């Protein structure tokens, strides 16, 4: 019911990841929760994949979210449930179903906002998420964990 | 967030306050804006000189302060913990700083500990010190009814900074405590009491200074003060109301730490600061004719002796206000809000305070009252009195059949005395001098005394609109057509009605008797009606009444019949509760829905399941109607004492208020929730309300006190309509609560939690347009 303000602009879209492991189901209810705990009025990714397939809007698709920082102010950040292993690190360990949702999102929001450019929070953040390489699962379907790409 | 050099910075405000208002007023707003932290050359010698309290202080504190200054700097090998942070500070300011915070906190006649004026005097000093370049240069810039609101014409150099203070708590304190030692010494001033705490007291020559004498805090003004020029409409979430480039910012919300404060930045909401910027450009002068009298007034037990010794540097810092701008064609307020919606204005003297500043003030510009006016302005003065129970047709006439005794009070000092009993005096006075004019210019005059009134309660209100209850709607005088009478009253009769009925003739249910024998009147069943947020259930009329009624009666021997006292109050707050649960249904019903969401929003995961089944104890929070977002996060405190025993002797070890590292307090948070959120609401309806009076009834001026607003007589009649269409409009455009239900329960755990209370069912109430006039 919190508005926020409209980013004047879409210059890049994200792809970041909770960093939960495969026997948790959470979705934005609880990645939200995590967030109100980490002092804000909603969650601050736009869009995040459910383990399961599904697609759960969280902030207005046009709207200054909290997700990749020095960036917030101009672009979409997406969050893949999963991303860690049973106690460990990174492992790209999403479901095919999850990542054929990312697929058409993508499609279609970089279509939407001519000009927009896929990115990594890895690629601008000393952290491991989404903790794959992206541009080979985009440019081939092959999924590989890793901390590059 | 600098983009402009530290002389652009010191340009903007004055030159636009040039280009706008105009020149000679550009530099009175600014000049008077330092006035917070140093007084000046100029407006010192010809203080000094011209009179060949203030210049008393001032010459013997700068002093210390430069004598201490070198006496450390004896190069020896210690150095105090507040020297670097004094020296690069002018003590000219300093000194001032000092005199003119030490004095404000005197004001209060609540807290008044060394470790509170200490603390106090240190903010300040730190705002000097961050500001205190940018603010030197500024005033280089020179020697020391416009509507001037714009929307988009402020240059991007007018956009509020930090409002936070970055120095940590601990070293506030002892810069504050050396300033309070220094001006001990140099000035026996004040001194501390019960030494081992109370800084309040004012030696007993100062003391008998400024009450008794000719006006002595002539040079020493509050460290907030009304404006000479429009002040600047809000956006963004710092720096508004005020020009000076060379000063701390204010704050949008008065939270509790810059990180709460912080989360409102990105928040998109229009109506808010479209209110609070409106509730700001109305225009206001002092009434002179009122103020000619407190000026002479004003100069004709132990826990009761406290208040006195304070009152009167309130009164003293208001009526140097007052006289300072009586003759300023006009003057503004720059205003502020609480974390739950409150609309507060910024300066010590401002029109929401005792009658005597609610009288000193007045709407500095008019319509011609005409018929209905002078109707409102008599039903106002009625209030004024105090026949504010009776109906309207009664109430006006009070007011003819003393029309001669209004009138005399054309002599308010030769024995006219009448008007200082009334139940406020000042905000009365005024009412007559009102009253004779219309009396000697007619129906013509562009009178503009603010009209103000009270309803007998707003809450009991929304949530009959809200759920759609007549049956109380009706009572509480509001909703619906009626002939005005109050619930009070009203639930008094269903308790007496009661206790003869069934109690005796039908343990102890036999105390229809205790009562009986001492009274039940409209006097004894009200506090607790009032009372349904924080006070609640039966079992807040208990220690209310035995704590309003009954005890007090025992007190002076009127209650014999009480043989047994608790017993006694807990018979009636049944009485009580059962009358309100028939009288204002979906009040009641709201507030335990509330009570309700409350246990669940601020609880702990209850699966014991063992398995990514957690919730952890934290913040609450919702938004009104008009955006504004509402944050509710009780922490319990982390503190440790402190150390000082510094003036030569009397050792002090006072507790650190907090540190910041806390933890979830539950019982707050749930107890809290459904009062804050009333609160909360009544801040959503003003606003929304004057927004709306503003566009639908193009209204100018807003007088706002203690949840109560008015206009001048010519457009109270508006208001009103105002009102009654803003609560059609919110209730009819979309269910509330159900959005509300909503709202609190995507706050929970999967399910686990969803075990959320069924919204009240809704009722009949006539077609919400009944609720108007039609
Ligand atoms: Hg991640
Ligand atoms: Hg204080
Ligand atoms: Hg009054
Ligand atoms: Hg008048
Ligand atoms: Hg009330």
């Amino acid at each position: 019911r919190v508005q926020f303000k409209q980013r004047e602009s879409t210059d890049a879209i994200f792809v970041h990841c909770s960093a939960t492991k495969p026997s948790q189901n959470v979705g934005v209810r609880e990645i939200r929760q995590w967030h109100k705990e980490q002092g804000w009025l909603d969650v601050g990714y736009h869009f995040i994949i459910k383990r399961d397939g599904t697609v759960e809007a969280g902030r207005d698709e046009m709207a200054v979210g909290s997700h990749a920082k020095g960036y917030n102010h101009n672009s979409i950040g997406v969050c893949l449930v999963g991303g860690i292993d049973d106690k460990g690190k990174f492992d790209a360990n999403f479901t095919p179903a999850q990542m054929q949702s990312l697929r058409s999102l993508l499609v279609t929001l970089l279509a939407k906002y001519e000009g927009a450019v896929l990115r990594a929070h890895h690629e601008v953040a000393p952290k491991a998420c989404p903790s794959f390489d992206l541009k080979r699962w985009w440019e081939k379907n092959e999924l590989v964990t890793s901390d590059r790409g | 967030k600098n983009d402009f050099s530290d002389i652009e910075l010191a340009a903007i405000p004055f030159n636009t306050l040039a280009d706008h208002y105009g020149e000679r007023l550009a530099r009175e707003q600014l000049a008077l804006e330092h006035e917070s932290y140093e007084m000046g050359e100029a407006r010192f010698r010809k203080m000094f000189e011209r009179q060949l309290l203030i210049t008393t202080l001032l010459p013997k504190m700068i002093a210390r302060i430069n004598d201490w200054f070198e006496e450390v700097k004896a190069k020896r090998g210690k150095r105090p913990t507040a020297f670097q942070f004094l020296q690069e500070i002018k003590p000219e300011a300093v000194a001032y700083i000092t005199i003119k915070t030490t004095l404000a906190c005197l004001t209060s006649a609540d807290n008044t500990t060394v470790q509170a004026v200490a603390s106090a005097i240190g903010r300040a000093i730190e705002d000097e010190a961050r500001f205190g370049r940018i603010r030197d240069l500024e005033a280089k810039h020179f020697k020391k009814f416009m509507q001037v609101v714009e929307a988009d014409m402020l240059s991007k150099g007018l956009l509020g900074g930090e409002a936070w203070s970055s120095w940590h708590k601990e070293d506030s304190i002892h810069v504050g405590v050396r300033c309070i030692e220094m001006l001990i010494e140099s000035t026996g001033m004040v001194s501390l009491h019960r030494q081992n705490s109370e800084t309040i007291e004012l030696a007993p020559e100062y003391a008998e200074a400024i009450a008794t004498r000719a006006g002595a805090l002539a040079g020493i003004s509050p460290m907030f003060q009304p404006c000479v020029v429009p002040p600047k409409p809000w956006t963004g979430i710092t720096g508004g109301g005020y020009w000076a480039n060379g000063r701390r910012p204010l704050a949008l919300v008065r939270t509790h730490s810059k990180k709460a404060l912080m989360r409102y930045e990105d928040v998109y909401m229009p109506e808010v600061y479209k209110a609070i910027n409106i509730a700001q450009n109305t225009a206001w002068k002092i009434n002179k004719k009122v103020l000619a009298v407190a000026n002479v007034i004003t100069k004709w037990v132990y826990r009761k002796d406290k208040a006195r010794k304070s009152r009167r540097i309130s009164l003293e810092f208001m009526l140097e206000q007052a006289n300072k701008f009586a003759n300023h064609k006009a003057i503004w307020f720059p205003y502020n809000m609480d974390w739950r919606g409150r609309v507060y204005a910024v300066s010590m003297f401002n029109p929401q305070g005792n009658d005597m500043t609610k009288g000193l003030l007045t709407l500095a510009k008019g319509k011609p009252i005409g018929k209905e006016g002078y109707y409102w302005l008599k039903i106002h003065g009625a209030n004024c009195a105090g026949v504010d129970k009776v109906p309207f047709p009664e109430r006006i006439k009070f007011i003819e059949e003393n029309h001669e005794n209004i009138m005399a009070c054309a002599k308010s000092p030769l024995e006219n005395t009448w008007w200082a009993e009334q139940d406020s005096p000042f905000c009365f006075l005024a009412f007559c001098f009102e009253y004779a004019g219309v009396q000697h210019h007619g129906l013509s005059y562009n009178c503009s005394l603010p009209l103000a009134f009270d309803g007998s309660c707003s809450g009991i209100q929304h949530f009959s609109a809200m759920l759609r209850d007549e049956v109380g709607g009706r009572a509480v005088n509001l909703l619906p057509s009626e002939t005005v009478q109050d619930i009070y009253g009203i639930v008094a009769k269903k308790v007496n009605e009661i206790l003869q009925a069934d109690a005796i003739n039908g343990g102890t249910k036999a105390l229809a008797g205790q009562w009986l024998a001492y009274g039940v009147t409209r006097s004894v069943t009200k506090r607790s009606v009032m009372t349904l947020a924080y006070g609640s259930k039966e079992f807040g009329f208990r220690q209310q009444v035995l704590e309003d009624t009954i005890q007090p009666a025992i007190d002076s021997g009127k209650g014999l019949m009480f043989t047994q006292p608790n017993q006694a109050a807990g018979y009636m707050a049944k009485l009580i509760w059962e009358s309100v649960s028939v009288t204002v249904v979906a009040a009641v019903e709201a507030m335990n829905w509330l009570k309700s969401a409350a246990k669940l929003l601020a609880a702990e995961v209850k699966d014991k399941k063992t398995g990514e089944i957690l919730r952890k104890r934290s913040a609450v929070h919702w938004v009104t109607p008009d955006g504004f977002p509402v944050w509710q996060e009780y922490k319990k405190p982390i503190q440790t004492r402190l150390n000082l025993m510094f003036l030569g002797q009397f050792r002090l070890q006072p507790t650190i208020n907090t540190n910041k590292d806390s933890e979830i307090d539950a019982h707050k948070q749930e107890s809290g929730i459904a009062p804050n959120f009333v609160h909360s609401q009544d801040g959503s309806h003003l606003r929304k309300t004057v927004v709306w009076a503003h566009e639908k009834y193009g209204i100018e001026s807003f007088a706002l006190i203690h949840d109560s607003f008015g206009t001048i007589p010519a457009d109270a009649a508006n208001l009103f309509k105002a009102v009654r269409e803003t609560m059609v409009d919110t209730y009819e455009s979309s269910d509330v609560l159900a959005d509300f239900y909503d709202q609190f329960a995507d706050q929970l755990h999967e399910s686990q939690l969803d075990k959320m209370p069924a919204l009240p069912a809704k009722g009949n109430l006539n077609l919400r347009d009944i609720l108007e006039s039609d």
